């Protein structure tokens, strides 16, 4: 009868969020992040051996690719003969170099591509690429597993030689177009041997052939300075001692 | 700038330990505080609404007067004496002529009790609900920043710097972390603790507040203002036929 | 501090299926107590309420009189026989003189049935909803509290120190983490289990307490205030009128 | 304890894809029954509410006799009629002598008609407003309990003895956590869609409730007991100036 | 099940980055759909109670009926029409015979503004402040939904097969968690900023709606019934001494 | 996109060091602004109420006119000035003939003092509650969003290409991470001292608002209208008899 | 002043809790737990693969160690003017394979020791370390630095021609004691390699000498028929290229 009419009620008042919730979403959060972190860490850390040994062949890898991208580019320059395999770090003379049976001599132009390639591969060699990874070079025999053993040795044994004597043999071509020390350089960059068995190839005609393959040091190996061994300066010219006229 | 690094160096140069155990000290000191402003208030409350509940249903078949010096005299506790006062004020007083004197024959209710022993007045105000309901979300805060320090503490540690050290540094960060962990569980245990007896005392009190009001209620009745208006009614109309008559 | 790395030796030397089976017993028996206190508590009010609005309908076209007797008989239950004596208080009984006595013609409401028959008095405080709206919150903590306690005994326990006992220790971290979680899992479904049983139940003891309040509003009718004051006027016109005559 | 090793297993045995099609089946159903028993029923709440808004204000001129006997025919919804009965027992009539009769010539109100037609009553036991606000809870919850048990069932198979051994471990633990993710994230999509649609269907059935109640207070005028006090005064001056005279 | 196959497929092949644009895009839509439906408009509800308060004030001192007929003016051509009319309904004309004429000398007060010109029909409705409280929430939700899963494809795509793929997996792991990131510095920035905007807005709309009702309170005063009671009784006292003299 | 990268170049483009800058900066100049706009508001609320008070406790055994002149004079801030007034009319003056004018006599109150003097009214709009209880969430969701702006910034610029730039990367990864800690740790800081701060001046003001309405509600009695009322029904039967006598 | 003092009161829905940090932190607290578990198993992971490559090359040189080891022991036990260096994985003759100019054939004991090797290279590649590891066996020739490059070439490599004609002679002893499958097993592992000019310490009588040394397969090495070129077996006799009067 007698009420209050002017009697106030408070709103509706919605409460806050509650503050241990949004709290915990961000300890949660830093914890999340903490273990990533640590995660990318650790996994950094015991890796770092690897990546740097990773690193360091990528490196041994972009150096030999440009180097052999900077031969082969000087080859197309200069001989079109002389064909380069940077994938495998072979030079073939395919067209050149073709044997006939029982004969370990070539034709004028497996001469020509030879005495021409060997200055080029030496000024490769002589550059800092060249003094960091640069080993001698190993000439390729290839040999078939038909007929007598020791014929076909023997044939890949003379065309090896007949190479070693065609690099540095008197009157040859390359001889009036050679330094000292650039005959110097071929004597210790160039080894003569090696005989292999494959059957990668479709004929037989293939395996009558020879290459270049340089080699290179390994990431550890580094140019042990010890390896390398002296020649005395020529006295006398070389002589050949294969059988020219046959 | 460097002044971040410089305070950086500072905190993260404490002890891995200082840290749960400041955490456990402020939460214990927090929930201490607690018992003793809110739990202990909040039971004394209750036993007083109890007995004062007991003394009203004890004057239920009193004399109108007697009740109401009793009463008086029942409530001594300035939030109670102003609310008896304002309820007192708001009872309505019924006289009639006995032995050529105006005596009380009946008291009346114009409001309910609960309109000035209120829960407001008498429990939220006493035991600062207002802010004992976000005492735990304090705790939890409390407990997840030192669970944060702790993690700086063990951030700042942790560097391993060779391959064979990353098996001790991740061992060390994950101590670190269980220190930081155990701050923080023991924040959030005191903070759940703190919700449960907090939410119970409110319940009991209120329930408690609701009996105490009844039993006032129950003194006294309502419904004066129509009574009179009804015998002013039948005075006008018995008024006409006595000027008639 | 010997202190703390005793505590911390202490808290992880518990078996870590210690951890989920204790959350998963108490949160168990917090639902167990919610069934007992709030649900069954709350399915016998609701029955209740329908029963006596029932009760209450079938007085519809009686006599106020008996309507009267019958709902003093029907109240009996502690909170509504204080309601319904409230309620009563409230209502204002029209007397005419018949026969060479006053008797009761009509019973007029002056408040609404809600007013006394109100729904903190009627289910908020028999089903301490006070405290049982906030025990959702409290399992999710518990839950909360065994993930951290869980995770402790977890990092405790990686510290291989040896690449050969690696698989040991991620093995046993896996299982302690198996468990926090575990414990957490039933936590939240208990919580949700728990919302949805008591927002459920406090919906439906609304609705029939409404019901109820309107099955009691239905039998007696208001503004007789107004029309005592409409009389007044009536009778003070009339009354100079019949002076001038 | 065999009993915790057993349930685990029991429990990780299942699929890794049964989670995510149990969690969004459940999820779809409560959604379901939300738009079944919410949103439809707010839809046609509203629509009644404005056809009857509509009723209502075609009657503005009309007579208060013919107006009330409209009103009486239009409200027979139960709530509404029960509402609409406990209003116009509020409504006082006020009657005039014409013609050696009595006649209403004017309708006053008492109470504005919120007072019956409340929000409580119109639209939120009818909504079941105090069970279908926290769904998004529950929602969250259950989606949250997918992704736990999608992680457990992850974690129970890890097997960190051969690093093979671990990383298909972590390929199976990512593949589980991401179908109960999935189920999570439908979850709580369900969730916002359920959030956004109770709200703008609360309030506008709020709006239109107050819409109607506004139509039906525009019928009557307030205010009519300060005039009858008024009135009161006036005849008492007019009476003792009259006397004398 | 096949289906759940594909979809699992298919939403691992998701690019990382889309995640992140999914994000910003569907939180830039709700931002700005809270500019344009809550900002935008809870400006326009302040100033418009702002120049509502200025033109009640500018009648402070000003005869009752002008008084009444700016008011009338100022709220017919509004939403707030029907409010006004309510609130004038409420409001007591006092009547004094001055040159044969009966003129309104004086205006009383029998509510409070604030129950005609409520907080909700002014200011919640329009503003549907039940659903925007909940947007925070809601871009919340989107984040963590965008975050999760981005940290799970991140996870994915990480599996360092042997030591020498650690650096690429870690690589692109810190990308995927980049992007997830992202997105959720986005969400839970945009959901910060709305709560800011949205409550400081709320307050200064309460603010002015208080401002409004209160210089519509300060035209008129209350307590005309009291007044007209103790004329009544001293008209009373005063007719018996008539009548006797 | 092109899009998404060129804004992780822009966002991510500054130094690491100034985003726990930014964050410590932003939630001190929000601290700031708390202490200005709410704490010092609250102290000044608090004192000016316990003055105010002090002097209604003083001027308790005044004449009534007196207490009004006091009162009047006492109230001068603009919400209390219109509190004030609004109390003042709410309150009944009895005037009686002493012994040739008009005098007070008594004041009654028709009112509580809280509805006018209401927490509303003097508490919450001018401390801007409704914005200022939201504050520790935003800053909590400011150090969130400087963790994640933080960890975006050491991502986007880890550099794989090379083992030390990898190492770098690392160590500024784990700078950020501790530069987030330190953010996260300051701002859960503060907003928990924020709410601390903030609750506790809630709940004083609201006690020293309790005890200055008690000390204005002990000023003056109520229940004026039943005494009016059993006035008018003992002068109605006093009448009756003066008549026949 | 005419409302009722009973009225209803409690007018207050309470609000729902907000859901969505709720699901934030504990989407975090699951993410952070599989940060967690990744982090430990990514490192375990990770440190596993280290170690059991570490340990599997260290499994490698100890059984290239045993296998050098026991072929020295019996070297020992055949014939004592056989040299076995382990440490760079290298066959030499103390005296035994000395030169003096132009000669191309070892002494007595040398072809005695010769013939006597072939059987215990044959015995440690069939052992479990040779099928692990053991490579072919390339003939490395040494000469002076002094006289003409040529002379000393071909003098070495037809050194190396009649090492390998010895080995594989119908008239020398090995072919008469070996049988098919060990001829064909010698075809496979024994090769000719190149030419090296390692002079040191003014020792002519050390400098020219012949030696063998074995390679093996290295850790990441992928045996393969490719690489396996199998011989025909033998339909005729090998009668030797360089005849006597030479
Ligand atoms: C070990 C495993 C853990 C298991 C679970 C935890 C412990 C058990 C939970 C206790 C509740 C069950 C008790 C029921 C038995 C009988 C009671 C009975 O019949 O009436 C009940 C009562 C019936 O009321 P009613 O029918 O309306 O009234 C008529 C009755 O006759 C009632 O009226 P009355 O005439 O009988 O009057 C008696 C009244 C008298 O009341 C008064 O006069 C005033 C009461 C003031 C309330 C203040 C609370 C008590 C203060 C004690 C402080 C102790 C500190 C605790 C620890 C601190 C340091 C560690 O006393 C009460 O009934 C008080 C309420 C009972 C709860 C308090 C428990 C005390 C025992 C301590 C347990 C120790 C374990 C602690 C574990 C945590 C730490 C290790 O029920 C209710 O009121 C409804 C609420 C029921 C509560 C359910 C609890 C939910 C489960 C929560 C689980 C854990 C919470 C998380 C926090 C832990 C930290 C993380
Ligand atoms: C770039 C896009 C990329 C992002 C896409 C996703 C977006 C996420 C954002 C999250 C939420 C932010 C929204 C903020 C603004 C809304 C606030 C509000 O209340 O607005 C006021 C306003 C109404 O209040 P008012 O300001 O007074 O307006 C005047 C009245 O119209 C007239 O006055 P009246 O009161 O007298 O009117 C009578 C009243 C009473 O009548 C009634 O009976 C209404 C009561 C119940 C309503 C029943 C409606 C059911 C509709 C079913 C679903 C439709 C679309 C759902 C979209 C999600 C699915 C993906 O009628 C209404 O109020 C009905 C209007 C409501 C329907 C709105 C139109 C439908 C969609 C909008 C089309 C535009 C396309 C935008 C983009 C679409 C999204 C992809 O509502 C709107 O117009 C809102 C529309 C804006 C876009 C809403 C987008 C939907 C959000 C749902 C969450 C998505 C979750 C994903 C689901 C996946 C589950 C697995
Ligand atoms: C009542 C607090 C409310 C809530 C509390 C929650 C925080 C929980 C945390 C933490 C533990 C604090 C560490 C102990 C405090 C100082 C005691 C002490 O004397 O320490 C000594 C040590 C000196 O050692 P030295 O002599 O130099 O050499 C020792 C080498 N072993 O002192 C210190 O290092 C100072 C420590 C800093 C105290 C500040 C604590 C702040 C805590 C939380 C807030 C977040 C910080 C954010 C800062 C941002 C700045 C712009
Ligand atoms: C409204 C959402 C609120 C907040 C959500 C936060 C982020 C959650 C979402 C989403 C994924 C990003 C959206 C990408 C849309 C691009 C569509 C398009 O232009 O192309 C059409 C596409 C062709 O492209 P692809 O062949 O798939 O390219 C593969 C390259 N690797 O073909 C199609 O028809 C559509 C294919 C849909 C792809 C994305 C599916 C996402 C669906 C729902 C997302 C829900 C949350 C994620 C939970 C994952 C738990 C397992
Ligand atoms: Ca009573
Ligand atoms: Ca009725
Ligand atoms: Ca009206
Ligand atoms: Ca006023
Ligand atoms: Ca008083």
């Amino acid at each position: 009868m007698f009420g209050n009419a002017f009697g106030v009620k408070k709103r509706r008042s919605d409460e806050a969020e509650k503050p241990f919730w949004i709290s915990y979403a961000d300890l949660m959060t830093a914890m999340m992040v903490l273990f990533l972190v640590v995660m990318v860490a650790s996994l950094s850390s015991v890796t770092q051996r690897i990546q740097r040994a990773e690193q360091g062949e990528k490196a041994r890898g972009q150096d030999i690719s440009r180097l052999c991208e900077r031969l082969e580019l000087h080859a197309r320059n200069v001989n079109k003969n002389i064909v380069v395999d940077c994938h495998d770090n072979r030079i073939s003379f395919g067209e050149a170099g073709r044997f006939a049976h029982n004969q370990f001599f070539l034709n004028a132009e497996g001469q020509k591509a030879l005495q021409d390639v060997v200055p080029l591969v030496l000024e490769a060699s002589n550059s800092e690429e060249g003094k960091k990874w640069f080993k001698q070079i190993v000439i390729e025999g290839f040999t078939d597993t038909d007929g007598s053993y020791l014929y076909n040795l023997h044939l890949s044994l003379q065309r090896s030689e007949w190479v070693m004597c065609s690099l540095l043999d008197s009157r040859s071509p390359l001889q009036k177009n050679i330094s000292a020390e650039q005959q110097l350089q071929i004597r210790k960059l160039f080894l003569a041997g090696g005989v292999s068995f494959n059957n990668a190839k479709e004929s037989k005609e293939a395996s009558r052939r020879v290459e270049l393959r340089m080699q290179f040091f390994g990431l550890k190996d580094k140019r042990d300075k010890a390896d390398e061994v002296d020649f005395p300066p020529v006295v006398n010219k070389e002589v050949c001692q294969l059988v020219m006229p046959l | 700038m460097s002044w971040l690094n410089s305070i950086l160096v500072t905190l993260t140069s404490v002890e891995p330990y200082k840290v749960p155990v400041t955490v456990i000290v402020t939460v214990t000191f927090a929930f201490v505080c607690f018992i003793f402003f809110y739990l202990l208030r909040s039971i004394r409350i209750i036993y007083g609404l109890k007995k004062y509940t007991r003394s009203i249903n004890s004057i239920e078949k009193s004399a109108p007067e007697v009740q109401l010096e009793h009463l008086k005299s029942l409530f001594q506790r300035s939030e109670l004496k102003h609310a008896w006062n304002e309820f007192e004020e708001s009872l309505h007083s019924q006289y009639e002529l006995e032995n050529g004197e105006e005596k009380i024959v009946r008291i009346r209710a114009t409001a309910p009790s609960a309109s000035f022993f209120s829960e407001q007045q008498l429990v939220d105000i006493p035991l600062n609900t207002e802010f004992f309901k976000h005492l735990p979300g304090i705790l939890t805060g409390m407990g997840i920043i030192g669970t944060f320090y702790g993690l700086m503490i063990g951030l700042n540690h942790f560097d391993p710097s060779t391959p064979e050290q990353v098996s001790s540094s991740v061992n060390n960060l994950l101590r670190d972390v269980l220190y930081a962990f155990l701050g923080s569980a023991f924040a959030i245990f005191a903070s759940i603790l703190v919700t449960w007896l907090e939410k119970l005392s409110i319940a009991k009190s209120y329930k408690y507040l609701e009996k105490f009001t009844a039993a006032l209620d129950s003194l006294y009745d309502s419904g004066v203002g129509e009574e009179y208006l009804a015998s002013l009614v039948k005075s006008s109309n018995e008024s006409a036929t006595q000027a008639r008559h």
